[PDB]
RNA sequence: AUGUGGAACGGGGUAUUGUAAGCAGCUGCUGAGAUUAAGCCUUUGUUCCCAAGAUUUG
RNA sequence: AAUGCCGCGGAGCUAUCAUCUGCCGGAUAACGGCUGAACGCCUCUAAGCCAGAAUCCGUGCCAGAAAGCGACGAUU
RNA sequence: GCCAAGCGCGACGUUGCUUCGGCUCUUCCUAUCAUACCGAAGCAGAAUUCGGUAAGCGU
RNA sequence: GGAAGUCGGCAAAAUGGGAAUUCCCACUGUCCCUAUCUACUAUCUA
């Protein structure tokens, strides 16, 4: 099986990240950040 | 009868429990098995989606009827909450304390009558009289102690080894009061208890059983009406 | 499945939408495909392509040449056949038969050397029996006794290979 | 025969150039003068083995890999010989181990050779030699190669016949409509065409019938194609389903159809016979329902109908010659969590929530937790459903006893 | 021999892990802080729901080890700008609070005692009379400096330990246009930021650390130990608060217990300020200072996205063979003691 | 055998293709600027990308069929794909 | 086999003899070689419960003697955690004689079953008696 | 969740703490700690030991039982419907109980002084 | 370089071992006693110590 | 009683005999193409442009130039 | 031998039967066994065969 | 776990035993796979 630096395993990483996974983490980090 | 399989694995009656009253199945795991089950027992009686133990083998784990199950003593004190809370009140949960913890192994039991391990404990037969409400025979199937696993057991039908002889046959259907066939499951899968689970008008069969032997359980089970 | 079945299938589904015009597309471009190999190419791989590229051209010649005229220590390490035997004659350099070529008739059969004539390396060589080039042997013709001079280098070759004195 | 599983045999070129290829890039491909003479003879030699040892391996895969015409059941070996020329089969394989027994011979000879090699040209030209004797005797058998590999390519794609199941052979005047029934019948539909034997080859048909597996395998109507289907029927355990154009809409008349049946019959001895009158809807038939064993059956080859009726007499006579009461809930008398699950998160993805599945009476109840041990004690083991009463007992019976 | 993407095998020239990345500054974010300063009081172990799904043990109980680190509030005594350059990023300027307190002051100084306690006096000074060229300095930080990184302190005082040098470090502000980071800055000034503002208990965040020295050590021989080590991927199982008795108790559980466990930690003392729970160990020894970051990249794993619902957590004396999580239940089982 | 469902955001100028082969990753294209994708009613399951660049367009309509690619499998029995059909003007 | 399987201590290496705990006849089971090893130098392959390893038949009848075949372990000496963080250890390193299939070649078995075991196998857990 | 007893010393068992024993009739020793667990391999007899509960309690040392409240725990293999009322009820019972028992703890260790 | 300062002890917590000497009729005082930082925790306990020598530094 | 013998034994050390953690961007090769001359057609190539390998270079991690550097604090 | 573009030879083709020896270790090479990606083949699928890029990582 | 170490039961523990160098049984840090302790050495100082 193909490595971490496998260019589509990362191209479908982007993948996640650029959907509310991410996201999620965005406000996960304003609740903290506006308090 | 119908044909399913818990991941790739078609002893069912291994990873799930069947029973007149309700349904038990695996913990965690594929939801596509409990879907299956739900789809031919979700409009009659409640699934409950438990695991025994922290096992997935709760089917050969766990032994009861239609009115009480009885769970072995490594049993959880969350697992057992659970159960009561999943299960309706009608239905009696029990713990025992006994030393072959595979009660579904060990005893085959309908609604009526049960077949036990002929080493089960004085005081674990009581308790299954008790919460089960069932007449207990302490004997053998087909020279085997373990009568849950290697005897498939419902109110209008009986399974037991190909092996055993016509007057043991006999002998056993005249004292389980009920109808009984030598035979297989799941394409020469002796252990009919850990490939067959059967209700009062259901069964269920491996993915691998054979069609011939699909339509011998139908047959002897009368569930085609 | 039975017998043709991906054609059954093409009959019945059909061909690739692109199948002809991608063929269509390889086989106009194999011109530059073939140019861009000669010179990227290095190494055996290459030299293949060298030596198989000039074999198509030289057969591509002809054809065209012919479609116009259709218009218009002590051991002897030499192969032997078989004190005065001081060295040592291994076996398996040794050799019994021997394939020999009739010059009239043009043809190889492969006859048993009866004897050694004259070894012009050395007599000592002639009387050892050693095998090597322009040393002449009796074989048997009976079967075609007459001597013939061995024409390549046996223990080089690892067949002995003759031409009849004929 | 059937099984195929054979590697794929290339050209003679491609063979010599697989060869030796593998042989560069394995073996060590340098050896200086200046290396001791033992190490130069041993260089060579390993070259010339390994080289050996490739293309003997090549040439025992191919022969282990093609089936052995002997062995094979009598209906294989019939169809291989009639299909392929089983004895020029025969002569390929003899002539492919000849020369692997010959290769085998060059090359130890050459290693014996090379074993007292004197300098680094004479063991460069023996090794020369010996790969050039192998490369000959290679490109000699160049026809054999071909002869092989079209014979590989026939038996991959030759159908996976089962005589000693249950079968119904269908054969008989061609284009009778037999074909349709046995595309009706089975899954597979074979291909019909006006051309007369249009299915040159046999095909087989898988069928469940009264829990019992048939395979219905057609036959090209009777040339090639005919002598395959008399061989197929020769050695099968299987009821024959001839079929005679009632309509002669064939192109084959009655009479024509039931001498060619009655002529076909020395094949279709000891076996269920089925006289199957198509195009029905659309004396010598006299003399075929006579025999006796010839069952009359009606099918509507324009009509499409009787096919199901023909099949079921064929199956038929194919197995000739060969106090507990239940509580079954109301509702049993009278969305799906899986598309639950992978609408939420799909397998593996998404958590299945126990609590609401439970007969809690309140649901607030049901979605909050309780206290498993507190103080060094297990609530959860140590509270019961009267511990509401007995807790307000016990506590005045504790006031009691300090007053 | 092992990785060589550790081979300079040498001691570490610091005490203090050094933070090498910060994750990339965005300006769509608002103003944030990037990292934290705590210290390694001990670890112990604790069961947890399982709440993985498709694994083998989905929905059941595991015994996890989880270290502790006390992470008092730190305060923010300055802020620091820096500008890109084609040579690198290069401080500016830097800005300090009026006030600084005698836990950073003794951080300049070797020798605290035999001081003058000199430091910052005129800066003082400077701040009381003027604030123009404080004004001037931060706006210089605003207009020039593309990255504002703040001075916080930890305040020490508060642990047990007999050390009172504050470790002062840099933390990146992340968020925001370069004069919204420049306004955080000035409004916490002398304030404390806590660590519940940084870290919200479910997200999986970078410890570094100098791991414990083994000493000397026999591919050849040297040093093998104390090295500076950045472990990836630590989940805050729990940010504890000191004043709350119920911090250690969990919902499961309740019996209303403090993470110190009894007897205390074995040579570090008694916790009694917010502390982080972290899954797996953390490099160095008890009482070493840690640094915490948030991760550099976005990674959503379903172990980095599940959440964390504690059940019991041990407190028994890890010295010796502890059985008892609390003297009263100790005492409750135990028969009467003649003490 | 699997319809091969499209979407087309911001006026099309990314196309996502699901259910090809049955497979469960939605193939992502952006295309290049100056290239507006719609769906033709004219004609069932017909994509047209009209653009002022015919490089752009030509491009776009290569990265569409390079994605979706047939791989490990016989292509001389399967035809799954998209294939551009005409090439023209739009007027 | 069914479902992933945790790591567990390893305490049954090769070169062991181990006690045969079905009904089949055989006694002693002799450790030759452990499926799913990888190469590491100079290590000993090992087994654990649940895991299947070529075993042979010390004891017991001739006739299933003379067949390196795979046995499944069902009770392991050396000390083990499980992920609830427990240890166990049985008194007996016991095992199951097993086809490559899954199934066991005898109809039953004595002594206690290791959960893990039990799990991982669905026929050994139909076949076993009593699981702790 | 359950906190079980050390078969030898008799005291409190946590998760991960001590070692659990399977013996080939199926009966399970939980150990509290390796000195307890050591003890059980030469097999030496609880209530023979000086410190372990089985002495304490089957030589005078310790009460036969105590009913305060009238309950204070038990082994109920029967599960139990949740309520929040009644889980209240018995939290507030358990605190109750372990005063009670705490004031038994003090007047017996004065009985046996005496 | 005078402080929630430091050190000696001491008390308590906590751990290890297994009921001490002594007294009485194996039992009780006795899970008492001993050890407990030497790289455990804590201290409103006691006593003492320090508001320096030398060196170098624009 | 050279540490006489035995049991337990903290603390430390230690064990895949115990437990944690092990990352992202582009650029390419083979290869598949786009436009497109040469060569009024054609063409993956010439000028250009995409897709694309565990590859390459980065990121991240480790060191920090003991003759690379910055800001800041105070000043015998 | 037969041809035999050509310059008496004559290429490709064609006929003719036929002391050394091995453990550990360090790196490195690719002339690659596996892992990653492509090409071809009656390659349905699955398992392959052959051929490329490739020494990152194992063996 | 028990000779899987190495050309090999060399050294240890077992007591070493039994039967014909071999086999069986027992035993053990030889090995998997090392870990801990002690004194001396080693180190620095006069």
């Amino acid at each position: 099986t193909s490595g971490p630096r496998d260019n589509n395993r990362n191209k479908w990483a982007k993948k996640h990240l650029k959907k509310g996974k991410r996201a999620k983490n965005s406000n996960f980090s304003k609740f903290l950040k506006k308090k | 009868a119908l044909r399913a399989q818990f991941e790739n694995s078609n002893e069912i009656g291994v990873f799930s429990n069947l029973t007149n009253s309700y349904a038990l199945v695996a913990l965690g795991g594929s939801e596509n098995f409990y879907s299956v089950f739900e789809a031919e027992l979700g409009d009659v009686v409640p699934v409950v989606h438990t695991t025994i133990g922290g096992t997935r083998i709760i089917g050969r784990l766990t032994c009861g009827n239609r009115k009480g199950l009885l769970v072995p003593s490594s049993t959880t004190d969350n697992e057992l909450q659970h159960l009561r809370n999943s299960l309706p009140d009608p239905v009696k949960i029990q713990r025992v304390d006994e030393r072959l913890s595979a009660l579904g192994n060990i005893v085959a039991c309908n609604d009526y009558v049960a077949l036990v391990h002929p080493d089960i404990e004085r005081e674990t037969e009581e308790i299954i009289a008790d919460v089960l409400d069932v007449e207990v025979f302490r004997q053998t199937v087909a020279g085997n102690v373990l009568t849950g696993s290697y005897c498939a057991l419902s109110n209008q039908g009986a399974l037991v080894h190909p092996r055993t002889s016509i007057q043991e046959q006999d002998e056993l259907s005249s004292l389980l009061q009920v109808p009984l066939v030598a035979g297989t499951i799941n394409r020469g899968s002796d252990v009919i208890g850990a490939g067959l689970v059967v209700n009062d008008w259901c069964a269920f069969a491996g993915l691998d059983t054979t069609a011939t032997e699909l339509a011998v359980c139908e047959s002897i089970f009368k569930l085609q009406d | 499945p039975q017998n043709e079945y991906i054609e059954e299938s093409i009959r019945k589904h059909g061909r690739r939408f692109d199948h002809e015009e991608r063929k269509r597309k390889k086989a106009a471009r194999e011109a530059h495909d073939a140019s861009l190999y000669a010179q990227k190419t290095r190494g055996i791989k290459a030299k293949l392509y060298q030596e198989k590229r000039r074999k198509e051209k030289i057969q591509m010649k002809k054809t065209i040449k012919q479609h116009e005229e259709r218009n218009a220590k002590r051991m002897i390490t030499k192969a032997t056949f078989v004190k005065y035997e001081r060295f040592i004659r291994p076996m398996a350099l040794r050799q019994k038969k021997a394939n020999v070529t009739h010059k009239e008739l043009g043809v190889t059969m492969q006859l048993p050397i009866i004897g050694v004539k004259k070894n012009p390396q050395s007599p000592t060589y002639t009387q050892l029996g050693v095998l090597t080039k322009g040393t002449v042997i009796e074989v048997n013709v009976s079967e075609l006794g007459k001597y013939a001079q061995i024409t390549n280098n046996p223990e080089l070759d690892g067949c002995v290979n003759a031409l009849l004195l004929t | 025969a059937v099984f195929k599983n054979i590697t794929p045999i290339p050209d003679v070129n491609t063979f010599l150039d697989v060869v030796l290829s593998r042989t560069q890039r394995k073996t060590p491909t340098v050896i200086r003068s200046g290396f001791k003479i033992s190490r130069i003879r041993g260089f060579y030699g390993r070259k010339v083995k390994f080289t050996q040892d490739t293309i003997t391996e090549k040439l025992d895969s191919i022969l282990q890999e093609f089936p052995k015409l002997n062995d094979i059941h009598p209906f294989h070996a019939d169809l291989l010989n009639i299909l392929y020329d089983r004895d020029h089969l025969k002569i390929a394989l003899s002539q492919l181990s000849t020369a692997k027994h010959l290769v085998e011979n060059v090359a130890r000879d050459y290693i014996r050779l090379l074993k007292y090699g004197d300098s680094l040209y004479r063991c460069k030209q023996l090794k020369r030699a010996a790969l050039g004797r192998m490369a000959t005797i290679i490109k000699r058998q160049k026809s054999s190669l071909e002869f092989l590999e079209q014979v590989r390519q026939h038996l991959s794609r030759l159908p996976a016949i089962d005589p000693n199941t249950r079968t119904l052979l269908v054969c008989g005047y061609p284009n009778v409509g037999k074909s349709s029934f046995m595309n009706k019948v089975t899954r597979a539909q074979v291909d019909v065409q006006p051309y007369a034997f249009t299915t040159k080859s046999l095909f087989v048909g898988h069928f469940d019938y009264k829990y019992l597996r048939w395979q219905v395998i057609d036959t090209p109507g009777i040339n090639t194609i005919e002598m395959q289907s008399i061989t197929a029927m020769a050695h099968l355990r299987s009821a024959v389903l001839y079929f005679m154009d009632l309509s002669e809409m064939c192109g084959y008349s009655v009479a024509a159809q039931v001498k060619l049946y009655h002529s076909i019959k020395p094949l279709f001895a000891n076996k269920v016979t089925i006289l199957v009158l198509n195009k029905i809807d659309a004396e010598l038939l006299q003399t075929i329902i006579d025999d006796g064993n010839v069952k009359v059956v009606q099918t509507s080859c324009v009509q499409d109908i009787g096919v199901m009726d023909v099949r079921t007499t064929a199956c038929e006579a194919l197995l000739a010659a060969r106090a507990r009461p239940a509580c079954i809930p109301d509702s049993v008398k009278t969305i799906l969590a899986r598309d639950i699950e992978a609408a939420n998160g799909g397998a593996g993805v998404y958590n299945v929530e126990l609590r609401d599945k439970y007969i809690l009476q309140d649901p607030s109840w049901k979605y909050d937790r309780m206290p498993e041990l507190l103080d060094g004690k297990n609530v959860a083991d140590f509270v019961d459903p009267e511990i509401e009463a007995k807790l307000l007992a016990l506590d005045e019976e504790e006031e009691r006893l300090e007053r | 021999h092992g990785s060589l993407g550790f081979l300079p095998r040498k001691r570490a020239s610091r005490q203090r892990g050094k933070v090498k990345a910060f994750p990339k500054d965005d300006a769509s974010k608002p103003v944030h802080l990037t990292a934290f300063l705590g210290y390694k009081a001990g670890m112990t172990h604790i069961v947890r729901d399982l709440d993985r799904p498709g694994s083998k043990m989905h929905k059941r109980e595991i015994l996890e080890a989880v270290t502790v680190i006390e992470t008092p509030p730190m305060v923010v005594v300055g802020v620091v700008g820096y500008v890109e350059t084609p040579r690198g990023l290069r401080s500016l300027t830097t800005v300090w609070a009026e006030h600084l307190s005698e836990e950073v002051k003794r951080r300049f100084y070797k020798n605290w005692f035999k001081s003058k306690k000199k430091a910052f006096t005129k800066y003082a000074k400077k701040y009381a009379e003027s604030t123009q060229s404080i004004n001037r300095e931060l706006e210089r930080i605003k207009k020039y400096c593309s990255v504002v990184r703040v001075l916080a302190h930890t305040q020490i005082r508060k642990t047990p330990l007999a050390q009172k040098k504050a470790h002062l470090m840099e933390i990146q502000v992340n968020g925001g246009s370069v004069a919204d980071k420049v306004e955080w800055a000035r409004e916490h000034f002398e304030k404390t930021v806590d660590i519940k503002s940084t870290f919200e208990q479910n997200e999986m965040i970078d410890v570094i650390g100098v791991t414990r020295g083994k000493g000397n050590e026999g591919a050849r021989a040297g040093n093998a130990g104390y090295m500076h080590r950045t472990q990836l991927n630590s989940k805050i199982y729990r940010i504890g608060a000191g004043d709350d008795a119920k911090n250690a108790s969990t919902d499961f559980d309740a019996t209303e217990k403090r993470i110190t466990p009894m007897g205390g930690f074995v040579r570090y003392g008694v916790v009694e300020n917010d502390f982080v729970m972290l899954n797996g160990a953390t490099p160095g020894p008890v009482k070493r200072v840690l640094t915490l970051r948030k991760s550099l990249l976005t990674h959503t794993s379903r172990k980095a996205l599940e959440p964390v619902s504690l059940k019991w957590i041990d407190t028994a004396s890890k010295f010796g063979h502890g059985r008892f999580q609390t003297p009263a239940e100790a005492k409750q089982f135990l028969g009467t003691l003649k003490k | 055998h699997f319809p091969i469902n499209i979407n087309l955001t911001e006026n099309g100028t990314v196309v996502e293709i699901r259910n090809f082969l049955g497979e469960r990753i939605t193939r992502v294209i952006k295309c290049l600027p100056g290239v507006t994708v719609s769906i033709s009613s004219a004609v069932k399951d017909e994509i047209i990308l009209e653009g002022n660049s015919l490089e752009n367009v030509s491009q776009s309509a290569a990265n569409i069929k390079q994605i979706c690619n047939v791989r490990n499998k016989d292509i001389r029995k399967f035809l799954d794909g998209i294939y551009v059909s005409e090439r023209g003007n739009i007027e | 086999a069914s479902g992933t399987k945790y790591r567990m201590t390893l305490g049954l290496p090769v070169q062991a003899i181990m006690n045969c705990a079905d009904n089949s006849g055989a006694k002693n089971l002799y450790i030759v070689s452990v499926f799913g090893t990888g190469a590491r130098l100079n290590r000993l392959p090992a087994a654990s419960c649940g895991d299947m390893v070529l075993a042979t038949v010390k004891k017991g009848k001739p006739d299933l003697r003379k067949k390196i075949m795979p046995a499944i372990v069902v009770r392991q000496r050396k000390a083990w955690r499980r992920k609830d963080g427990v240890y166990l250890y049985f008194e007996d390193n016991a095992g199951v004689i097993v086809n490559p299939k899954g199934e066991m070649k005898g109809s039953a078995i004595t002594g206690p079953v290791a959960k893990e075991c039990a799990d991982l196998w669905p026929r050994i857990a139909s076949n076993a008696g009593t699981v702790v | 969740m359950r906190v079980h007893t050390c078969y030898f010393c008799s005291g409190p068992v946590y998760p991960g703490h001590g070692i659990m024993f399977v013996r080939n009739d199926s009966k399970v020793f939980r150990f509290c700690r390796s000195k307890c667990h050591k003890n059980f391999k030469m097999k030496r007899n609880p209530r023979k030991v000086a410190w372990t509960k089985a002495y304490r309690k089957a030589h005078g040392k310790e009460m036969v039982y105590d009913t305060a409240l009238a309950v204070t725990a038990a082994r109920r293999n029967v599960p139990v419907r949740y309520d929040r009322n009644v889980i209240a009820t018995t939290l507030n019972a358990m605190k109750r109980v372990s005063q009670v028992h705490a004031k038994r703890e003090r007047l017996f260790y004065k009985k046996r002084l005496a």
